[PDB]
């Protein structure tokens, strides 16, 4: 079209070489990873289940890119974005399984398991509350395997010392509490004063399909409207899109194997 | 490589998939070599990048 | 110099330097079988520094 | 949306793995052709 | 017990003029048991 | 520091020094070093943990 | 250099990283030689220009 201001999309998700103010990202230096790439916690803690076919649910996403952006601004974009997508899927699956957030379709979660069994400790972080949290599992013959925590509370864990042995119960170098490994959740939903633990071998997951990536230059993106409301046509609006999809499955073998500590 | 049939065999390794990591000293002894290969089937443009 | 002791060096040829960093990472959607896969978006941000003469 | 149940199509021509009642078509016994294809 | 699946519909076919839209069709199968 | 108001008020104590370091991880950052005036190692030299007594 | 395995070895030294300092007399005996190299990581552009 003859609009000289760049194409306004709705939603504004398309990557563009020209900013809304007309600035052009020529000679653009490639970004650098200011943060380390995050990894799936339930795939880390839980037990993998060999699974053929399918419960399971499809994750997926599509990233549209303007062809000019792909040519002048950042040629290797799609090759350097794939880890960033896989990170997003891991965060979605963790947030569903652990926290019951993000519209988890499974009807299962650690948060629901704990809310069902009422295996919750009200209190501040103390050696006695850590021991009670662990004893809530050992009551049912299950022994804690790991802890899930908001990294922002290491300031609280460093304040706890065994008054018998008179030493720190929390090894800040190993990042292990009472000898058990603590995994950190970067998600915003797990509050500062909340800590979770369980025998994660009772948490089972499966992956009927590892991430497919298909790049395409010809489909229609019915979900992205031009300014005038017509669907974006990739071949015709000189554009490219990357599709990522994955199937994941979750089962909680014994919902009493999980307990939660929360501020009073 | 010493083959399964117990013979010393010599095979060329493609340059696009092989490289060597050398000792940092001036002698540059070869520390380790690596070969990385894309498995792919023919029917599908098998979308995942397993090596 | 305590700044040269504690801080990070950066090779700088000109009197000015540009930095660019990732800021936003794409979302992900559960989609029903045969449902439309919603799009998502990446984002970056820029920063810069300049030199002075003693 | 985050909508997690199978798309209804019209006409019903699309083949699907998930029956909309939540039955899921694993283990499927491949149909066998009884007739012979006609010239 | 024994179980069988048979084809129950042949997919149709259409006379399409040049540059006309090709219509779709579906097959189906039926279950039997003994 | 002035724009963030990321300042703790009080005496050199294990309490305040722990709080000072925690003020960084409140933003998911970890402290890496301290800058101080050599005149004050006198004060740092006379603070001890009453529990572990280290 | 006399190698660790107790053998006399000869290696070419890179011209962009070697030089020699000579005695100032007309005889120009070589007083001392220097070699300097840029150790680096590969995972990033160099952090501190360390030699």
């Amino acid at each position: 079209s003859n609009n000289v201001k760049p194409q306004v999309f709705n939603p504004d998700n398309v990557m563009m070489h020209e900013k809304k103010d007309g600035t052009l990202m020529n000679e653009f230096t490639t970004p650098i990873l200011q943060e380390v790439m995050e990894n799936s916690k339930i795939m880390q803690l839980g037990k993998y289940e060999p699974m053929e076919g399918t419960r399971a649910f499809k994750l997926g996403v599509i990233l549209p890119v303007t062809k000019e952006f792909l040519n002048y601004t950042y040629s290797q974009f799609f090759e350097e974005m794939k880890p960033m997508i896989a990170e997003a899927f891991y965060k979605k699956f963790d947030e569903a399984g652990i926290l019951n957030q993000g519209n988890n379709p499974f009807g299962k979660s650690i948060a629901q398991s704990i809310e069902k069994t009422n295996k919750v400790i009200k209190g501040d972080f103390t050696q006695d509350n850590i021991i009670d949290l662990e004893a809530l599992l050992e009551d049912d013959e299950l022994e804690a395997n790991a802890f899930i925590s908001k990294t922002q509370n290491r300031s609280l864990l460093r304040k706890i010392v065994d008054p018998e042995t008179k030493e720190r119960i929390y090894d800040r170098n190993s990042d292990s509490l009472d000898g058990l490994p603590v995994v950190n959740l970067k998600s915003s939903n797990l509050k500062r004063g909340e800590l979770i633990t369980g025998d994660f071998d009772k948490l089972i997951y499966g992956i009927p399909q590892l991430i497919e990536y298909k790049i395409d230059e010809t489909a229609q993106l019915s979900t992205v409207k031009n300014e005038d409301g017509t669907p974006v046509n990739l071949f015709e609006q000189d554009m490219v899109a990357l599709r990522a999809t994955m199937h994941v499955a979750l089962h909680i073998a014994d919902d009493k194997a999980f307990a939660k500590l929360v501020p009073a | 490589i010493r083959n399964q049939d117990d013979e010393t065999r010599l095979y060329k390794s493609d340059a696009m998939s092989t490289f060597i990591i050398y000792d940092n000293t001036v002698e540059r002894n070869s520390i380790a070599g690596v070969r990385y290969l894309r498995t792919k089937p023919i029917d599908k443009t098998d979308e995942d990048e397993v090596f | 110099s305590k700044i040269m002791q504690l801080g990070k060096y950066e090779p700088m040829e000109g009197t000015e330097k540009k930095f660019t960093f990732w800021a936003d990472k794409p979302g992900a959607y559960w989609v029903g079988e045969g449902q439309k896969i919603e799009t998502s978006k990446a984002t970056w941000v820029n920063a810069t520094m300049r030199a002075f003469k003693l």
